[PDB]
């Protein structure tokens, strides 16, 4: 088979930079009971520029290598910012049971992203304790993935009525962290952020700043269209997409027509020349010259 | 006084973003079952199930409709009889929007978007999955009075607005038809132009499920096996 | 049927090699590579026997 | 659990809402009467007289 000659890259032209100041060290962080969600779109998401604004002590991901964040463009990334105790960092994990992981913000088993958290010494620590931050402890049923609770009802235990009828076995599920600097390191406030996102489910929105190159046709090369990598010739497409099409598939269910992000044109995809090589010979003893046959 | 009319093979829309040409691909999504009774009205509150099919020859989506929870419009304290009023002035022969009593006030707002300023038949499909509010439509000209036209016509998506809130009830702002979407699997036929010319049910009729099994629109004479009981 | 067998994830992340190669590091790549390989090998064996 | 006659009914280390559904080996019970100011002393992580 014939090898590619060069490589090409095409990425939409976006200059906006994703604001992480509020996501990272800022003036306020939300509570675990009512976890805040922020939308990030139409900007650039870099990771190496995340090591100068705030200190990092927990840099782990589940499903994506933490060294390729600048290689694949993303689609509809979700960031959840909230604060929990330092002894609960392991509870935020896919499929791992825990008090917060059961009665509070949980994480779906098919999560694909990174979990980042850092210790807070006195930013969220008070001498008399931090009673602003509440964590649920009682729940009638476990939460479904990505669910929030806002009810302030008194949990019902046993047959004694609760939910406004204060009495025996009536307990308020929300307790206070009571963060204090004098406490141990395992109980200090921790600012945890969760990065959840989807890939190749829609037109690309947030991509790395690696620039595009000039388009080359008629030569099969390594191409990277909006995070789609492959090998094949680039030729003009007579068939026309609808205004709301960007991908193309065949009976074989393989990509063959991709809309160019820059010029908004359609290019057909076909793999390089491929076949099989066979050789014939009249006999080693008789002579040595041979003939070569190609198939396709 | 609601009226019931049988649906006639309407409500097919492109399920995904992909372009297929001359393919017999099948997929499962929230579609409208064929030959299903639909309420006919000629301003009641209609519950919003998993899906709705609107088609008539202004929409309000919300839960409490009393400025206590954000409500889609296309925190508002709706009036007892909210409506829109267009007045034909006497000084000049024009139709102005003199009367406006849609809501009372809007204290807190989360997302606001205003587009450009703005005999036939309009089809609308609304569905909220994974926090996305997708609208499918096609302005198809007809010249009939009663009875939805027999045949097929795809519904191209218009736009996706990411909101992701509770939607349980909706009220419209005159004959319109409302149908409810259900989880179903069809066999979407495609052509050279990449348009959905025809489709077939897979749970309605045993002949239809036979076609679904064989992945073809022609069934040869003989015996076949489809599923298990 | 042999051609249609490709699109099955076989329990791995995805049914396409290109997506797996770019998204994951080499140490974690094999966990999906072998999962794909076993299924494709089984499909080829079935086809050749038939 | 639902006697509604005990002043104090607390379970520590286990969920009190599910205890008739677990199988154990041996049960040891100690019972004594203490003053009103000594009830709080009887608790895990508690000290006093
Ligand atoms: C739909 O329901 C109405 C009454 O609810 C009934 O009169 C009508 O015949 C039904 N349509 C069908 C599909 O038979
Ligand atoms: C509207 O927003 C303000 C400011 O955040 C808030 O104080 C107020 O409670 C909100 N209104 C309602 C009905 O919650
Ligand atoms: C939406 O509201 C209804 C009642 O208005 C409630 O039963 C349901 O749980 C709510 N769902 C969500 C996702 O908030
Ligand atoms: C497919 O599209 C071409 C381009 O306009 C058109 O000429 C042809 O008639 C179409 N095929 C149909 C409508 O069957």
């Amino acid at each position: 088979r014939v090898q590619p000659t060069e490589s090409i890259v095409r990425f939409p032209n976006i200059t906006n930079l994703c604001p992480f100041g509020e996501v990272f060290n800022a003036t306020r962080f939300a509570s675990v009971y009512a976890w805040n969600r922020k939308r990030i779109s139409n900007c650039v998401a870099d990771y190496s520029v995340l090591y100068n604004s705030a200190s990092f002590s927990t840099f782990k991901c589940y499903g994506v290598s933490p060294t390729k964040l600048n290689d694949l463009c993303f689609t509809n990334v979700y960031a959840d910012s909230f604060v929990i105790r330092g002894d609960e960092v392991r509870q935020i994990a896919p499929g791992q049971t825990g008090n917060i992981a059961d009665y509070n913000y949980k994480l779906p088993d098919d999560f694909t992203g990174c979990v980042i958290a850092w210790n807070s010494n006195n930013l969220d620590s008070k001498v008399g304790g931090n009673y602003n931050y509440l964590y649920r402890l009682f729940r009638k049923s476990n939460l479904k993935p990505f669910e929030r609770d806002i009810s302030t009802e008194i949990y019902q235990a046993g047959s004694t009525p609760c939910n406004g009828v204060k009495g025996f076995n009536c307990y308020f599920p929300l307790q206070s962290y009571g963060f204090q600097p004098t406490y141990g390191v395992g109980y200090q406030p921790y600012r945890v952020v969760v990065l959840s996102f989807e890939l190749l489910h829609a037109p690309a929105t947030v991509c790395g700043p690696k620039k595009s190159t000039n388009l080359v046709k008629n030569k099969c090369v390594n191409f990277n269209f909006n995070g789609l990598t492959g090998t094949g010739v680039l030729t003009e497409s007579n068939k026309k997409f609808l205004p709301f099409q960007q991908f193309g598939r065949d009976i074989a269910d393989t990509t063959d027509a991709v809309r160019d992000p820059q010029t908004l044109e359609i290019l057909d995809i076909t793999p390089c020349s491929f076949g099989g090589v066979s050789v014939i010979t009249p006999g080693t003893n008789t002579s040595n010259q041979v003939a070569v046959l190609y198939q396709g | 006084p609601p009226a019931y009319t049988n649906s006639f093979t309407r409500g097919v829309y492109y399920p995904d973003k992909v372009f297929r040409s001359s393919v017999l691909h099948s997929t499962q999504d929230l579609f409208l079952p064929f030959f299903s009774n639909v309420t006919w009205f000629h301003n009641p509150v209609l519950p919003f199930n998993d899906g709705v099919y609107f088609a008539s020859t202004g929409w309000i989506f919300g839960t409490t409709l009393d400025s206590k929870t954000q409500s889609l419009l296309i925190e508002f304290q709706f009036c007892n009889d909210p409506f829109l009023g267009v007045y034909y002035h006497k000084n000049n022969k024009s139709w102005m929007e003199s009367e406006f009593r849609v809501y009372s006030s809007a204290n807190n707002c989360t997302f606001e978007y205003v587009s450009q300023p703005f005999k036939n038949l309009r089809e609308f499909v609304f569905k909220n999955i994974d926090g996305y509010f997708k609208i499918y439509s096609k302005h198809t000209p007809i010249n009939l009075v009663r009875g939805l036209p027999q045949g097929f016509s795809a519904l191209e998506p218009l736009v996706d607005l990411p909101i992701g809130i509770n939607i349980t009830r909706f009220q419209t702002l005159a004959a319109y038809y409302v149908g409810y979407l259900q989880p179903r699997t069809f066999l979407l036929k495609y052509n050279e132009n990449g348009t959905i010319t025809d489709a077939v049910d897979c749970a309605l009729d045993p002949l239809s499920e036979t076609k679904c099994t064989l992945k073809s629109f022609t069934v040869e004479k003989g015996i076949y096996q489809t599923s298990n009981f | 049927t042999l051609v249609k067998q490709l699109s099955s994830n076989f329990g791995a992340i995805s049914s396409v090699l290109n997506d797996i190669l770019s998204r994951l590091d080499p140490p974690e790549a094999e966990v999906q590579i072998d999962r794909l390989i076993t299924g494709r090998l089984q499909s080829l064996q079935t086809y050749v026997t038939q």
